[PDB]
DNA sequence: GCATCCGTGAGTCGAGGGAAGCACAATTTAACACTTTTGTCAAG
DNA sequence: CTTGACAAAAGTGTTAAATTGTGCTATACTGGGAGCCGTCACGGATGC
C-alpha cells in the first residue's frame, strides 16, 4: 500500500522492502566487525547474495587442472593474484593451494621412485612428503585387493591433481589434539590446539584437516544478516517510537521544504502508533486467523456435488506450505531450499 | 527476475557448479563416514545418535538458524572433552555433516528438471521442486557409494516417489487416500485405451471387464463419482461478471420464518393442551418426552424424581396420554401440526 | 519538471448458466455374540 | 400403587476384514515455458 507503512518507520524504499521480504538481499542486523571491501560493515545495510556468502563463508576459488598435465605449485603454497596455478591456468585470488584429487603417487623408497595412479573411487590417506612406514595404508579403497601400500620406508608425493582449490585462509600446523573441530568460528586470539599453544590470528570458520594434520581458518565473519519479514520484525521490534519522535520533529526545522516534508509524512505514521496504542511489528504476521467454516462453506448442492470457496484453497496452500517448511527445518535443510520456502509461504500469505 | 520466482530459484540454484564423478565420491564417502562416526561417538558417550546428529548438525549450520542452544553448547563441550582417539570421530561427523549440505546443494538441478515433467496435475512448479527436494534429502542419506553406481541413478526414485506422493496427499481439496488415487488414475487410464480403441467412450461395462477381476460396473460407478472434484462457490455465470455460482445456492441448514413460527405455535398449542392434564400427569409427559431437560427420562430415572415404581409411571403417563387422545377428538386443534 | 505505479469507470431485470505398483504395518470399521437396561404383561 | 417374569432394545467386548499410511525401487539422467497489443484512458500520488 503506497506508501508501505512498514517502509516509512524503517525508512526503507519500496525496492529495498520487497528485495529484504521476498529474500533478494540481506539487510545487515549486527556486523560483528566486518569489513566489505575494506570498508566496516555497518547496520542496516543491504548485502546481496555474493556479498554475504563472502562475508559469512569467505572467498575460495576452484580451478580445474587439464588431464595429464601437473601444477607448476605445490600443495599448501600461498599464491597471489595472477599466479600461474597450472601450465594453463593462473589464479584469481591469493591464498592456500590446496591438491584436491592427486591422481598419482609417487612414494620415493630407500634401498626407487615408485609412481601409482588413482582412480575416482580411491582416495589418498596420507599428506605429501610423509615418512610411511613398510605397511602403512597409502591409498585406501573400496577393494582391498586395490588398496594400495609401501612396500618399505619412502616418502609420498602427490601429483597431477584434479584441481587446485585456493582459500584464503590461515594454516596453523599442530601436533597434539585440537582444541576446536571443523565449522567452529573464532577469533584473533582463540585457542585451537596444544593447549593454547597455537592461538587464532584472524576472523573465520575453522576446518580442520586430519590427513595434513593442520587446522585451516577461512577468513570470514560471524556477520548478522537476515533476509524476509523475521529480518524486518526484527528491526521493528527495536524501533523507539519516542525517540524517532524527537528526531523528526527537529528534521521538522530544515530550511529545505521538500527535506520538512518527508519528515511530516514519517512523523505522521509514528504519531498514529504512539497515540494509537499499536506496535510497530503487529503488521509481521506469526499467527493467521482462520475464517469460520461457516462463511467459507463446503456445502452439497442438490444434485449430490460439492460446491467450496476459494479462500479454502488459498488456506490449504498456506498451511501444506507451513507444513513443509516445518519438516525441511527439522531435516536441516540447506540454506537455499529453506530460503524457497521461506520466499514460497511470503507469497502464500500474500 | 524478482517478480518470477521460478526464474529467481533456478539463478539461486545456478550458483552451485555441478560436482564431477570424483567430487560426488568424496562427498558421499564423507556423509558414509560421518554417519557411522556419529554412532561410534553414542556408544562412547552413551548419548542419543539423534542427539549428537542434531548437535552436530547444529554447529555446521552456525548460528544463523533458530533443544535451546544452552543444551547443544553444553553437550557440544561434552564431546570436546573425550580424549584425542574418542576426539576423532568428532572431527569427522563434522566433515560428514558439512558433506552432506554440499551433496545436497549440489543436486538441485536434478530435481529441477525431474519436476517439470509432473505440472499439470495439481501442484505448481515450485510446489513440485520443493517436493522433489525432500526426496533428494532421502536419498542422501540412503544413497550408498560402495556399489559405484552414481548418484543420479539412485536419487531419481526418491526424487520421483516424493513429487509423486506429494501430488497424491495434495491435489484435490477434499484429499483421497493413496489407494484410491492409484485406482482412480489406473481407472482413468484403462478408460482411455478403450476410448481410443472403440472410438467412443467406453460403458461402465467395458471399463469394469477391463479392469480385471472384482470389477463390476456398479463399482466403476461408485469410483467416478468418488473422483469428483467440488465447484468454486465463485465461478461465474454468463457473459457479465455480476453473477456466481453461490448465488443459487440456499442455505437450509438455519430454519425458515415460517419453519420457526410453526414450531413455536405447536409449542404454544401443547401447552395449552397439556393443562388440561393433572399437575403430575402433565409433568410426567413433560419429562418422558423431554420436554424439560431436552432429553427423554427413561421410566427408571423419572421414578426416582418422584419416587415411584417404574411400572406406576407408565401407568399414568398412558392414561395421561389416553385424556389427551380424547380431548383433541373433541376439538381437533392440534392435527394440523402432524401433517 | 518528468517518470512510474495504482485505482476508477449507473441501476434493476433476465434467461442462460453448474500421469507407477507393490509389500507391509496401522488404523478404522463391521460382524457377532453375549450382558445390562427398558418397556411391558399380569397380577395383588 | 406395588412385584415377577417376560422379550426386545440398547450397550459392551472381541475379532476378522476393509481400509488407510508409510517406505522403497541402484545404468545414467542435473536451469521452466508460456506468451505475445485496438496493450484503456485519466488523474492522483510518489520518487526523482
Amino acid at each position: 500500500d503506497v506508501p508501505s507503512k512498514i517502509g516509512t518507520l524503517l525508512d526503507l524504499s519500496a525496492t529495498e522492502l520487497e528485495q529484504v521480504l521476498y529474500f533478494s538481499k540481506y539487510i545487515v542486523l549486527d556486523p560483528k566487525g566486518a569489513i566489505l571491501n575494506g570498508v566496516p560493515v555497518e547496520k542496516r545495510q543491504l548485502l546481496t547474495d555474493e556479498e554475504y556468502r563472502e562475508l559469512r563463508y569467505g572467498k575460495q576459488e576452484t580451478y580445474p587442472l587439464p588431464p595429464g598435465v601437473d601444477a607448476l605449485v605445490k600443495d599448501g603454497e600461498e599464491v597471489v593474484k595472477g599466479q600461474e596455478l597450472a601450465p594453463g591456468v593462473v589464479s584469481r585470488l591469493d591464498g592456500v593451494a590446496l591438491y584436491r584429487f592427486p591422481r598419482r603417487v609417487r612414494v620415493e623408497y630407500v634401498k626407487e621412485p615408485k609412481d601409482y595412479r588413482v582412480q575416482p573411487h580411491m582416495n589418498v590417506v596420507v599428506p605429501e612428503g610423509a615418512r610411511v612406514e613398510a605397511g602403512d595404508k597409502i591409498v585406501a579403497a573400496i577393494d582391498p585387493e586395490e588398496e594400495v601400500i609401501a612396500e618399505a620406508e619412502g616418502v609420498v608425493h602427490l601429483h597431477e591433481p584434479a584441481s587446485i582449490l585456493v582459500v584464503k585462509a590461515r594454516v596453523y600446523p599442530f601436533e597434539d589434539d585440537v582444541e576446536v573441530s571443523t565449522g567452529d568460528r573464532v577469533a584473533p586470539g582463540d585457542v585451537l590446539a596444544d593447549g593454547g599453544k597455537v592461538k587464532s590470528d584472524v576472523y573465520g570458520r575453522v576446518e580442520v584437516d586430519l590427513v595434513r594434520n593442520v587446522v585451516r581458518v577461512v577468513e570470514s565473519y560471524d556477520i548478522d544478516a537476515r533476509m524476509g519479514a523475521e529480518a524486518i520484525q526484527q528491526l521493528l521490534k527495536e524501533l523507539d517510537l519516542e525517540a524517532l519522535e524527537k528526531e523528526l520533529l527537529e528534521e521538522m526545522k530544515h530550511p529545505s521544504r521538500a527535506r520538512r516534508a518527508k519528515a511530516r509524512k514519517r512523523l505522521e505514521v509514528v504519531r498514529a502508533f504512539l497515540d494509537s496504542g499499536n506496535r510497530p511489528e503487529w503488521m509481521i504476521l506469526e499467527a493467521v486467523p482462520v475464517l469460520p467454516p461457516d462463511l467459507r462453506p463446503m456445502v452439497q448442492v442438490d444434485g449430490g456435488r460439492f460446491a467450496t470457496s476459494d479462500l479454502n484453497d488459498l488456506y490449504r496452500r498456506l498451511i501444506n506450505r507451513n507444513n513443509r517448511l516445518k519438516k525441511l527445518l527439522a531435516q536441516g535443510a540447506p540454506e537455499i531450499i529453506i530460503r524457497n520456502e521461506k520466499r514460497m509461504l511470503q507469497e502464500a500469505v500474500d | 527476475s524478482t517478480s518470477d520466482p521460478v526464474r529467481q530459484y533456478l539463478h539461486e540454484i545456478g550458483q552451485v557448479p555441478l560436482l564431477t564423478l570424483e567430487e560426488e565420491v568424496e562427498l558421499a564417502r564423507k556423509v558414509e563416514e560421518g554417519m557411522e562416526a556419529i554412532k561410534k561417538l553414542s556408544e562412547i558417550t552413551g548419548l542419543d545418535p539423534d542427539l549428537i546428529r542434531e548437535v552436530v548438525r547444529a554447529k555446521i549450520l552456525g548460528s544463523a538458524r533458530v533443544l535451546d542452544p544452552k543444551t547443544v553448547e553444553e553437550i557440544d563441550q561434552k564431546l570436546k572433552s573425550l580424549p584425542k582417539e574418542h576426539k576423532r570421530y568428532l572431527h569427522i561427523a563434522r566433515e560428514g555433516e558439512a558433506a552432506r549440505q554440499h551433496l545436497i546443494e549440489a543436486n538441485l538441478r536434478l530435481v529441477v528438471s525431474i519436476a517439470k515433467k509432473y505440472t499439470g496435475r495439481g501442484l505448481s512448479f515450485l510446489d513440485l521442486i520443493q517436493e522433489g527436494n525432500q526426496g533428494l534429502i532421502r536419498a542422501v542419506e540412503k544413497f550408498e557409494y560402495k556399489r559405484r553406481f552414481k548418484f543420479s541413478t539412485y536419487a531419481t526414485w526418491w526424487i520421483r516417489q516424493a513429487i509423486n506422493r506429494a501430488i497424491a496427499d495434495q491435489a484435490r481439496t477434499i484429499r483421497i487416500p493413496v489407494h484410491m488415487v492409484e485406482t482412480i488414475n489406473k481407472l482413468s487410464r484403462t478408460a482411455r485405451q478403450l476410448q481410443q480403441e472403440l472410438g467412443r467412450e467406453p460403458t461402465y461395462e467395458e471399463i469394469a471387464e477391463a479392469m480385471g477381476p472384482g470389477w463390476d460396473a456398479k463399482r466403476v460407478e461408485e469410483t467416478l463419482k468418488i473422483a469428483q472434484e467440488p465447484v468454486s462457490l465463485e465461478t461465474p455465470i454468463g457473459d457479465e461478471k455480476d453473477s456466481f455460482y453461490g448465488d443459487f445456492i440456499p442455505d437450509e441448514h438455519l430454519p425458515s420464518p415460517v419453519d420457526a413460527a410453526t414450531q413455536s405455535l405447536l409449542s404454544e398449542e401443547l401447552e395449552k393442551a397439556l393443562s388440561k392434564l393433572s399437575e403430575r400427569e402433565a409433568m410426567v409427559l413433560k419429562l418422558r418426552k423431554g420436554l424439560i431437560d431436552g432429553r427423554e427420562h427413561t421410566l427408571e430415572e423419572v421414578g426416582a424424581f418422584f419416587g415411584v415404581t417404574r411400572e406406576r409411571i407408565r401407568q399414568i403417563e398412558n392414561k395421561a396420554l389416553r385424556k389427551l387422545k380424547y380431548h383433541e377428538s373433541r376439538t381437533r386443534k392440534l392435527r394440523d401440526f402432524l401433517d
